[PDB]
């Protein structure tokens, strides 16, 4: 369902559902949440699963907030010393401007 | 003393005592020791000399061994290399997890070819939609047999494929005749498709848009580009 809402260009039912079911725990889904998106508050969860900054700022930096990321890990006692390719590069685009639709509902005929 | 002895003993005794060494505690040393690919292989876990555990690895034979080592070089953030092994291993699940959080469509291309081979539709739709594709998805659509599902995103974002999947649909509902069941209409009648005139194509919303995609969104960010997709979003493409 919440496909489908996303599907259609519109924003909140899957947010609520997003809600609802991250609510519900979660370790592998909340991406469900964000890529439609750009902003994701799950990062204030998901950091709790993850909770070793990387994860943190490998999200975090463009908000322009790669920095509390940052700050955590320090107080840590920092791990990082690595990274692989992922700089963001592919498109979250697509949906549904002016002329020629959405659908919510949709319409038909017997005929 | 030992050292001397030591020229004096071959194998299997570097083994016993090998762990012996591990049980003294005296990893390194039990590395250097070290006699066995397992033997190493283990050591090498607990060890971590990383470069070091590749060459024991050498070619590893066996993505278990990736799989298990990818979970361990993760954990030691030597991800560049993880990324080769990783990759080497072609273990698309976690590999995935690091590759999204940063993000990044290199990553999507190759594994698009993945995506092609995992063999269940879901994932694969992801990515193409994550890489921003509406025909990646609609392509793939057609192999599975998702067809009133393909038909709404063909809709919604406009590919106008719903002119060109309906008909197909239908037909499958034809096939499966009754007139309502064969169900019809594109620009007028049942649907007016481009008569409605609504939400999912034209230029101009398009033109900027065309841009759009070429730069990051911005608010305050880093190297790691802009898109944002939220409130804004919706008011522009409004326009």
């Amino acid at each position: 369902l919440s496909f489908l809402y996303l599907i259609t260009g519109n924003l909140e039912k899957l947010r609520k559902m997003m809600k609802i079911a991250e609510i519900r725990k979660d370790m592998s889904g909340h991406y469900q949440n964000a890529l439609y998106l750009g902003d994701v508050s799950e990062r204030v969860r998901i950091l709790k699963n993850c909770g070793q900054k990387s994860l943190a700022y490998l999200s975090a930096a463009t908000h322009g907030l790669d920095e509390e990321a940052e700050s955590l890990k320090e107080t840590f006692d920092p791990e990082k010393e690595t990274i692989p390719d992922i700089d963001p590069n592919a498109k979250l685009l697509q949906p549904p401007a002016p002329i020629m639709p959405l659908d919510t509902n949709w319409p038909l005929l017997t005929v | 003393m030992a050292d001397k002895v030591l020229p004096t003993i071959p194998k299997e005794q570097r083994t016993r005592v090998a762990h012996f060494l591990e049980k003294q505690g005296f990893k390194q040393q039990a590395l250097t020791v070290s006699t066995d690919p397992e033997h190493r292989f283990e050591l090498a876990l607990q060890l971590g000399e990383l470069k070091i555990a590749y060459q024991l690895a050498v070619e590893a034979e066996s993505e278990q061994k990736w799989k298990q080592l990818a979970e361990l070089a993760i954990s030691k953030c030597q991800f560049s290399l993880a990324q080769e092994c990783l990759h080497h291993a072609q273990d698309y699940g976690g590999l995935l997890l690091l590759a999204t959080a940063s993000g990044n469509a290199s990553m999507v291309n190759k594994l698009a070819e993945g995506a092609e081979r995992d063999g269940k539709n879901n994932v694969a739709f992801m990515s193409y939609f994550l890489q921003g594709k509406l025909d990646a998805c609609l392509e793939l659509l057609i192999r599975t047999g998702r067809l009133p599902e393909a038909a709404f995103l063909a809709r919604t974002y406009l590919p106008s494929q719903v002119s060109r999947v309906v008909k197909l649909w239908r037909e499958n509902l034809s096939k499966v005749n009754q007139k309502a069941a064969e169900s019809l209409a594109d620009p007028t009648e049942y649907e007016n498709l481009f008569p409605g005139l609504k939400e999912a194509f034209v230029v101009e919303e398009w033109v900027k848009e065309t841009h759009a995609d070429l730069w990051p969104a911005k608010q305050y960010p880093l190297v790691t580009p802009n898109e944002e997709r939220n409130v804004m979003e919706e008011a522009k493409g409004f326009q």
